[PDB]
């Protein structure tokens, strides 16, 4: 879980759409960017990486 | 012309192509840009699987068209 | 979870995925039924194949149980309708949707994979006697996906 904490987490600008929940980013959301340049919701990528270790898009390991 | 190739996950790549390019040539350029061997690629456009040896003009693929890539 | 499923349903309503349709059965949003048109190149051309889609409560973090309810003569599909597909097991990703899974299934119908088969008998027939495979597959399609 601390591996999840040691990740590029930043504040919210751009809207786009998180590929997991398919939802537009809004204020209050905190984004998390992976080394593979892919950015997601903190909530979504945290619930994903809790049981897997791959990026949801390009499947590069983290 | 330039085309888009989107994976199922959402990986969007932009390809420089000729309408006379075969599907195998497009797979070779996909390997050049992303590094996946062509034998593992399956290209689809307009819900139709693209055959190796067919050209882009066979399928009426035009500017800013979007193919879908399936891995294996 | 639920809102993800509703978003996928609305996106299917806006963008019909060509030779594929899908949607809930009754008032249960977690049990979907889908129809896939046989690829025009394939021996499954002209047929309509039904599928059941069971979503887990932790979707999209777990892949759904997608099974063929229409009988089909395919090396990667057994009599229980189970599909030996990469993204329905080890290669699942929460960025995938039902539309993309149906695209994958249509691609599998067009281009089978006999080297990693689910029904080894059909794989042997496919890689050794292609005439018999195509014949039995076409008559299976006409007997279980046409007429009515
Ligand atoms: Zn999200
Ligand atoms: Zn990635």
């Amino acid at each position: 879980k601390e591996q999840i904490d040691n990740l590029a987490m930043r504040s919210f600008d751009a809207l786009k759409t998180c590929s997991v929940c398919i939802t537009e980013y809004t204020e209050g959301n905190k984004l998390r960017k992976l080394p593979c340049s892919h950015e997601y919701h903190v909530h979504c990528i945290d619930r994903w990486l809790s049981e897997n270790s791959t990026c949801p898009i390009c499947r590069r390991a983290v | 012309m330039q085309i888009f190739v989107k994976t199922l996950t959402g990986k969007t790549i932009t390809l420089e192509v000729e309408p006379s390019d075969t599907i195998e040539n497009v797979k070779a350029k996909i390997q050049d840009k992303e590094g996946i061997p062509p034998d593992q690629q399956r290209l689809i456009f307009a819900g139709k699987q693209l055959e190796d040896g067919r050209t882009l003009s066979d399928y009426n693929i035009q500017k800013e068209s979007t193919l879908h890539l399936v891995l294996r | 979870a639920l809102k993800r499923i509703h978003k996928e349903l609305n996106d299917l309503a806006r963008d019909p995925p060509a030779q594929s349709r899908a949607g809930p059965v009754g008032d249960d949003m977690f049990h979907w039924q889908a129809t896939i048109m046989g690829p025009n190149d394939s021996p499954y051309q002209g047929g309509v194949f039904f599928l059941t889609i069971h979503f887990p409560t932790d979707y999209p973090f777990k892949p759904p149980k997608v099974a063929f309810t229409t009988r089909i003569y395919h090396p990667n599909i057994n009599s229980n309708g189970s599909i030996k597909l990469d993204i329905l097991r080890s290669q699942w990703s929460p960025a995938l949707t039902i539309s993309k899974v149906l695209l994958s299934i249509s691609s599998l119908l067009s281009d089978p994979n006999p080297d990693d088969p689910l029904v080894p008998e059909i794989a042997r027939i496919y890689k050794t006697d292609r005439e018999k495979y195509n014949r039995i597959a076409r008559e299976w399609t006409q007997k279980y996906a046409m007429l009515e």
